[PDB]
RNA sequence: GCCUGGCGGCCGUAGCGCGGUGGUCCCACCUGACCCCAUGCCGAACUCAGAAGUGAAACGCCGUAGCGCCGAUGGUAGUGUGGGGUCUCCCCAUGCGAGAGUAGGGAACUGCCAGGCA
RNA sequence: ACUUACCAACCCGAUGCAAACUGCGAAUACCGGAGAAUGUUAUCACGGGAGACACACGGCGGGUGCUAACGUCCGUC
RNA sequence: UCCUCCUAAAGAGUAACGGAGGAGCACGAAGGUUGGCUAAUCCUGGUCGGACAUCAGGAGGUUAGUGCAAUGGCAUAAGCCAGCUUGACUGCGAGCGUGACGGCGCGAGCAGGUGCGAAAGCAGGUCAUAGUGAUCCGGUGGUUCUGAAUGGAAGGGCCAUC
RNA sequence: UGGGGUAUCGCCAAGCGGUAAGGCACCGGAUUCUGAUUCCGGCAUUCCGAGGUUCGAAUCCUCGUACCCCAGCCA
RNA sequence: UAGUCCGGAUUGGAGUCUGCAACUCGACUCCAUGAAGUCGGAAUCGCUAGUAAUCGUGGAUCAGAAUGCCACGGUGAAUAC
RNA sequence: GCGCGGAUAGCUCAGUCGGUAGAGCAGGGGAUUGAAAAUCCCCGUGUCCUUGGUUCGAUUCCGAGUCCGCGCA
């Protein structure tokens, strides 16, 4: 599980998730798993999907996780009233918008990249698509 | 462990550009010298900029550091 | 002024001959000679630094400037602005007189003298060496020493490269093993 | 840099005199000349200028660039400035110590009638 | 230099066993007897006897 | 805190006093300040670090 | 007209870096220091008396875009008002409209006074 | 002093994130000045009388909550 | 209770048992002025001397410093060093800011007297924003202002102050 | 989970911001046929781990760890 | 009256002898070096007169190697209620 | 299901910035003894529960399991 090594403040406000994404082209690799839905992704979903990919295209290839969590999500325990402070940091999510290339892959044929990205897009909560490295 | 904040100090620009002032009028109550004193403007002890002559407030950008002066045009 | 005159004829002429300079002023000249004695054991004793100051007062012909600590560091148990060394900046006539005594009579009185290292340039021609005894200067009375106190010399010159400082210093014959 | 160090020494009194709005007598000392010029309160335009590079001053001097030369220049700026209706200036020493021949120049300008 | 805070730095005459009579300024305040000078010190013979071992 | 309050009394015949604060521990010496005396209307020496 | 010095406007299209050049005057380094004055030591700096020597450094000027800097048009984001949906987010009409990036521009321009040369 | 499938500072190139980051920066709002039309002075000051100081939902911007609540706490309509 | 940032929607203000931190002082120099100076860190060389105490040179640019939090400031330095000093003055104050009020804040200038500077000038505390407590009651010093027949005094007032 | 306390030589236990004190033990010598007792000498913890304030931290502050004590209620 | 002209350990250099052969690993000499040690904690030992103490000399083993062992003499106590 | 403490030599247990596996007892060899006990010295072929992964290298760090035990609305 991914999590920043050392923050600056422990608890972040909710804020909103509007507009489109910045990481949009397949930059590092050759094939990409790009988001279409909005959503947000916990570190467990990123790890689950990465294990599905790494298993699927065996220890050949090279995989880039282009998103990183760095946003702490706090929850209140059970049978605790409202108020009395902000909750506790339970997990860490990345906020996703439509357009984020969530993962990249290189060093495989395209048909294995289709296969691993299908296998791993079923571990994520957002609708997802397959993209290739377009040249300009 | 939290739950405290100071009282709001009501800083900022009190007279804007082109706004006619009397002598003595505070123009920008502020905290450092975010705005510097120009012609006919004095800077108080807490970096309050006040009209030293009558006229009109003139916000400008001068000098090699692009500082934000405040002059007063005699009027 | 003996080595200053010797400079003004034969070292200026000699270095204009060796290196193919155009300007007569492009030649290296020695700017200053700083004598530091960074005592450090004066964290507990003041008379020890006073005796150090008397020794640099004897070796050069000037009062030294007792230097203070720039930062506080705890590795050596010091504090900000605590006096920890003393130095003399010799320049002008006294630079040449001290340089004459140094290369003439002080350097040969070094114990087990093999020569001064030629790789003790800081890249910009400026020599710096260290003596381990203050006894090697003929002024320091051997019967009046209490602590052995070396010091470090630094010849600062106007040469750009360090081979150019090899040339400048070596034209005073300045031993160079 | 020696020149840049001098200018940052000058700057406080320069900006203060531009803030008050007084006609300033800017001096300028060089190892063989002294220069003196009276500058309007807008700072752009000069009024009076004398110096040792002028042959009207330089011919009657032994050496341009000592205290006698500077006293001659101060006398000249005071004379020309009184001829052009300027009476009360403020002395801009322009980064030099008020000690040597800038003191000689300014004392000589005060003897010959220029009010500061 | 300033006034009298500095030690008295008067010209003396050093003389070693090499016959090198040499007058210099030094604040000893006394004439000087030496053995080794820059002229006739075993520096080059010293380097030779250093290398000449094996 | 530790820093005490003292009266700088006037050296002229008046009873006029300024008042201020002194660290009594680190500065045990008395405090003499040529302040302004408005009854005499003149700058007189003031004494008495209490 | 060209060059140099001073004081300004302007505040990176103006600054950096690389390369070339200048000293008759100017400037800078320089020469000396018992004096005016100075160094928590030192004429290094400050200061004074000078002018032998060099433009090496510095500074100015001329090139050079390697960089900094400026920067459209178009599109995108956002958004005021009115309306709509599948409504934690968007769409429509309409008004404003970036930031980044691209083409490109670009090694400043100028006022007063003073001196040197023609 | 001799080797090394391990990690890795700084620097450079490329990619993201930030309420408590900003070498950029809107719309709107706000303050000031001038002008036309319209409005039963709508404005300000002073004086008589109050009441009220438990608010609710709905849009938009948010905090909290689980972007839960016909939840809670603000801003604005 | 008070200070700083965010929430806070680009003027001000704005809530919650919202997210983060601090104060209840220090200083007679750490204030005033005049004159001067410019950091951190790293590299290289160098006696003890070391990763890091002093010296010299270079790169670097304020990543430093600011008596103590944070924010905004600061090179003309508000940072650092030295000389002389008491303006850390007294009476006022055009005009403003800010509060429901009590109150709080900024203030050119006027008068008297002063410090620094050759002078222009600057100085009514500190780079700014925290470092605090109404009234009553009472204590101390000054001032015939009052002083229950009258002259005093007691007590009260006024000014300073605890 | 909150509040309080403790962590210092092998063990139990003192430490005041400028130095680590005691007992038992352990080590060496002596007494003794030998061991215990005894006697004479010694040593000894840079102070739980990390960061910070300070010229300087066992000492002060913050965080983590490990062990104790008190509370964790009315419905 | 000193760590000293005490003390001689340790160490460097230069040697002599014996012995096939002195590196491990002799003895002695010369020059240089010059520690610790200033009368010894608890405790413990020997000695009753030519004794203890102190001073030298010899021998056996042995090519060379004793501060040990076995002998020899010189000076020569104190004390035993 | 959730929160914890355990699995290391035949037995009973230690063991944190990852560095060639530790102790006591047991067992074996030796010294000692008339002989033995005792005492002293020496000696560990341990998949550090399984399995993957990270690292040059894992008892130790991460991911997933097996068994034992303790507690829980
Ligand atoms: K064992
Ligand atoms: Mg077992
Ligand atoms: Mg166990």
């Amino acid at each position: 599980m991914l999590q920043p090594k050392r923050t600056k403040f422990r608890k972040m406000h909710k804020g909103r998730n509007r507009g489109l994404a910045q990481g949009t082209d397949v930059s590092f690799g050759s094939f990409g798993l790009k988001a279409v839905g909005r959503g947000r992704l916990t570190a467990r979903q990123i790890e689950a999907a990465r294990r599905a990919m790494t298993r699927a295209v065996k220890r050949q290839g090279k995989i880039w996780i282009r998103v990183f969590p760095d946003k702490p999500i706090t929850e209140k325990p059970l049978a605790v009233r409202m108020g009395k402070g902000k909750g506790n940091v339970e997990y860490w999510v990345a906020l996703i918008q439509p357009g984020k290339v969530l993962y990249e892959m290189d060093g495989v044929p395209e048909e294995l990249a289709r296969e691993a990205f299908k296998l791993a897009a079923a571990k994520l909560p957002i609708k997802t698509t397959f993209v290739t490295k377009t040249v300009m | 462990r939290n739950g405290r904040d100071s009282e709001a100090k009501r800083l900022g620009v009190k007279r804007f550009g082109g706004e006619s002032v009397l002598a003595g009028s505070i123009i920008v109550r502020q905290r450092g010298t975010k705005f510097h004193a120009g012609a006919n403007v004095g800077c108080g002890r807490d970096h309050t900029l006040f009209a030293k002559a009558d006229g009109k407030v003139k916000f400008e950008v001068k000098g090699p550091k692009n500082r934000k002066f405040i002059s007063i045009e005699a009027e | 002024a003996k080595l200053h005159d010797y400079y003004k004829d034969e070292v200026v002429k000699k270095l204009m001959t060796e290196f193919n300079y155009n300007s007569v002023m492009q030649v290296p000249r020695v700017e200053k000679i700083t004598l530091n004695m960074g005592v450090g054991e004066a964290i507990a004793d003041k008379k020890l630094l006073d005796n150090a100051a008397a020794d640099l007062a004897a070796i050069s012909g000037q009062k030294p400037l007792i230097t203070k600590a720039r930062k506080s560091v705890a590795g050596f148990k010091i504090r900000q602005g605590y006096p920890i060394g003393c130095k003399v900046t010799l320049r002008g006539e006294r630079m040449w007189e001290f340089f004459e005594r140094l290369i003439t009579i002080a350097v040969p009185r070094i114990r087990d003298f093999r020569g001064l290292s030629a790789k003790s340039f800081d890249g910009r021609g400026n020599y710096s060496m260290g003596v381990r005894e203050q006894i090697i200067f003929p002024e320091i009375d051997y019967d009046k020493v209490d602590r052995v106190r070396g010091l470090d010399i630094t010849i600062t010159t106007t040469a750009k490269s360090d081979e150019e400082g090899r040339a400048l210093l070596a034209a005073f014959d300045f031993p160079f093993r | 840099d020696k020149k840049s160090a001098r200018i940052r020494r000058a700057t406080r009194a320069r900006r203060k005199l531009q803030e008050l709005g007084a006609t300033r007598l800017v001096v300028h000392r060089t190892p063989r000349h002294i220069y003196a010029q009276v500058i309007a309160p807008n700072g752009s335009e000069v009024l009076v200028a004398a110096s040792t590079v002028e042959k009207a001053i330089a011919e009657q001097l032994k050496y341009t660039g000592n205290k006698d030369a500077a006293a001659a220049v101060g006398k000249a700026v005071a004379e020309r400035a009184l001829e052009k209706g300027i009476k009360d200036v403020s002395f801009d020493r322009s980064g030099f110590q008020y000690h040597g021949r800038v003191q000689a120049l300014a004392d000589a300008a005060r003897e010959a009638g220029l009010q500061f | 230099m300033k006034k009298d805070i500095h030690p008295k730095y008067e010209e003396i005459t050093a003389s070693c066993s090499c016959g090198n009579v040499m007058k210099i300024r030094s604040t000893v305040g006394h004439d000087l007897n030496l053995d080794v000078c820059s002229k006739c010190h075993p520096f080059f013979t010293g380097k030779q006897r250093d290398v000449a071992t094996g | 805190g530790i820093r005490e309050k003292i009266k700088l009394v006037s050296s002229a015949g008046t009873g006029h006093f300024y008042t201020t604060t002194k660290n009594k521990r680190t500065k045990p010496e008395k405090l003499e300040l040529k302040k302004f005396d408005p009854v005499v209307r003149q700058h007189v020496i003031y004494k008495e670090a209490k």
